[PDB]
């Protein structure tokens, strides 16, 4: 590929973001379901 | 957040990719390393 | 800070990811010799 | 890419160097954090 | 210092993160040496 | 990238040079931190 225009980089970015904070959530899930069950 | 500029100098088709692909290698190194110095984890596969 | 014109030298689309990649990298290397030379962090996973 | 020009060269390392101090603020919580609780 | 022309042969745009980077590598394996024929090296993380 | 002219190679040397020293210098004040606190 190439770059993005300023606005079609800015609305990717919007959807690189919740990705990641559906993994954070789901991550927070785990080490919590760890956490729990687990000696650490 | 504030950093969605970034695409706009580096092309997502490589980068994301590249992003994407570093998490799935951090997973994994994090688990090897978990495994490897606990009893327990190892424990947990008997 | 000073050294902003390295971009005219070096493709930004290539050396970001670069510096930022060289990073995770050295973070995941400093972990791993702080685990291995140590009892305390391996504890810690305990 | 290509390289830049001399103006938007500058204006990209604006961020590079925010990034980083990002980065080192974090650090620096992390190491003390780390530091505080820590025969280190 | 006397040797700049050599930027007319090689293309800083591949050669300045090649220098750049065989220092970073460089640091690395020093620090790496140093921590495993020490004591004192590891002493220090503990 | 592309090869530079004389004129514009020696210029980037330049920056190439001052980087170097700063790196020189902040290894010299790690080396003598070093040698300070340090039995070697
Ligand atoms: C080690 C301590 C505990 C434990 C505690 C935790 C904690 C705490 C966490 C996990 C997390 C996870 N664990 Mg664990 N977990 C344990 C044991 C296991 C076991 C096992 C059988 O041993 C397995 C299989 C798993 C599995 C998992 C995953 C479901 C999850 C991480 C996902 C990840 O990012 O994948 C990525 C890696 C891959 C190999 C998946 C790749 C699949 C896809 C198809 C490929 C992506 C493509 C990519 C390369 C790039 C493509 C880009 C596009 C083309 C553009 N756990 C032990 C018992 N586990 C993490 C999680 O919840 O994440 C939020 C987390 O926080
Ligand atoms: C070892 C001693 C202590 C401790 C003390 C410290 C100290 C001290 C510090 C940390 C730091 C960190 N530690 Mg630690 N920490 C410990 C144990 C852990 C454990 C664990 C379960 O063992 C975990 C998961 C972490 C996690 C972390 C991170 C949150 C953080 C470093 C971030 C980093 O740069 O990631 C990067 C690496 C990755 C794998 C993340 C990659 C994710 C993204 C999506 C990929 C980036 C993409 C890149 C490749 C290029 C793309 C570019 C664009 C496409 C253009 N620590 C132990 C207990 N920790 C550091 C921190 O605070 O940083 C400021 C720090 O200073
Ligand atoms: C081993 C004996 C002593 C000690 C004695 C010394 C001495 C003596 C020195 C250092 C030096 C350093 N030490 Mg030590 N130090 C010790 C323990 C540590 C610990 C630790 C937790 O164990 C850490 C984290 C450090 C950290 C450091 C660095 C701050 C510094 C080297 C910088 C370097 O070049 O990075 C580079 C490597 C990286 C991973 C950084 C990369 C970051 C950037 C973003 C990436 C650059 C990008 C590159 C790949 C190319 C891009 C090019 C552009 C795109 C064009 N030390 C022990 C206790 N230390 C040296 C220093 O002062 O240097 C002048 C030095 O001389
Ligand atoms: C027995 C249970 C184990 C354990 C087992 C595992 C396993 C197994 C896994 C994790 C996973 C993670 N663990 Mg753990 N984990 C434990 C305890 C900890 C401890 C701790 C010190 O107590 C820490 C700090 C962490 C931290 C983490 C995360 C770094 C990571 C999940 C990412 C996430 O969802 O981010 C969500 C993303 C965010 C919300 C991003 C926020 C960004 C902010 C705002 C910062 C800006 C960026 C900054 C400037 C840095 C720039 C980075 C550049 C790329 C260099 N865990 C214990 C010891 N953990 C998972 C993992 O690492 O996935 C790869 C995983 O698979
Ligand atoms: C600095 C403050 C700015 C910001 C500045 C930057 C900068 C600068 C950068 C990013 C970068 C990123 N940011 Mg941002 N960013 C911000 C806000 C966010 C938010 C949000 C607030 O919701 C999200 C989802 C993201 C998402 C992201 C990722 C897509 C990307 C790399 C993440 C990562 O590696 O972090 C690493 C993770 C951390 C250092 C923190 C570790 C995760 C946290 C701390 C703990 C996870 C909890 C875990 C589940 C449980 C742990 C339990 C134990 C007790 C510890 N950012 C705010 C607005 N962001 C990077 C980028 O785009 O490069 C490609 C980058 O360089
Ligand atoms: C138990 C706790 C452990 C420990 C566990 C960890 C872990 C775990 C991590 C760190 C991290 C870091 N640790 Mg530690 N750390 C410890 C104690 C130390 C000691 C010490 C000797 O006491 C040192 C020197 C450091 C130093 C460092 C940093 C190099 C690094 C965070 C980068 C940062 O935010 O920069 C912010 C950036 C700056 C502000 C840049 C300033 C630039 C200046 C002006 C210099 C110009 C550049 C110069 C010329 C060099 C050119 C470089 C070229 C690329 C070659 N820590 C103890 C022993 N530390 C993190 C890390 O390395 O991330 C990858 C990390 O994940
Ligand atoms: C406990 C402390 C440890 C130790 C821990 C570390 C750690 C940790 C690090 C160093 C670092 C360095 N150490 Mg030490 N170091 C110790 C003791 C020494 C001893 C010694 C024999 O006593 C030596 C010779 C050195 C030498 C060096 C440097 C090579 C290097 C810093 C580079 C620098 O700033 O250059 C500045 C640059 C110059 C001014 C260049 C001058 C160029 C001249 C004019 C020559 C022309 C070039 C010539 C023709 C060669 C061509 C090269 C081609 C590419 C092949 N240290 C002790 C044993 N040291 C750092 C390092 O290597 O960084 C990667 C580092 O991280
Ligand atoms: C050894 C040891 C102990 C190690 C431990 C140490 C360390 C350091 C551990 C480290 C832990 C860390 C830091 C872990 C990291 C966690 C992080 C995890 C991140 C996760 C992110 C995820 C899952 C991201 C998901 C994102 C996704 C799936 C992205 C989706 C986006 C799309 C589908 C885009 C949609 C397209 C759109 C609508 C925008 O539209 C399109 O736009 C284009 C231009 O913009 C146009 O050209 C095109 O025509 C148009 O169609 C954060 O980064
Ligand atoms: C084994 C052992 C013991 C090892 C220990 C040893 C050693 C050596 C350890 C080493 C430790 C060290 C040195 C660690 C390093 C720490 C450092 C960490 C650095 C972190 C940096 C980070 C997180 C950087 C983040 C930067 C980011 C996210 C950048 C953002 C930038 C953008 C989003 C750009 C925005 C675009 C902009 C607005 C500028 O605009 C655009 O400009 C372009 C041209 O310029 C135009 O073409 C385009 O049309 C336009 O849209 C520093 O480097
Ligand atoms: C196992 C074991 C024991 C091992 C131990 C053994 C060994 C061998 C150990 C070795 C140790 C050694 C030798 C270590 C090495 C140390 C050294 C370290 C070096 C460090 C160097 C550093 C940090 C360099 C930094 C340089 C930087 C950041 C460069 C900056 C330059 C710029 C920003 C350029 C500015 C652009 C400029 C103004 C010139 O302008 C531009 O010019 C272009 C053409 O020229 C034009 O096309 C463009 O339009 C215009 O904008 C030296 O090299």
């Amino acid at each position: 590929a190439e770059v993005l225009t300023s606005e079609q980089a800015e609305e990717l970015h919007k959807h690189v973001i919740d990705g990641t904070r559906v993994f954070l959530v789901i991550a927070a899930i785990a080490h919590f379901l760890a956490f729990t069950l687990t000696p650490w | 957040m504030n950093q969605g500029k970034i695409w706009t100098v580096v092309p997502p088709a490589f980068g994301l990719p590249l992003m994407l692909g570093a998490v799935a290698i951090t997973a994994l190194l994090v688990h090897a390393a978990v495994l490897t110095h606990t009893t327990w984890y190892a424990a947990f596969l008997q």
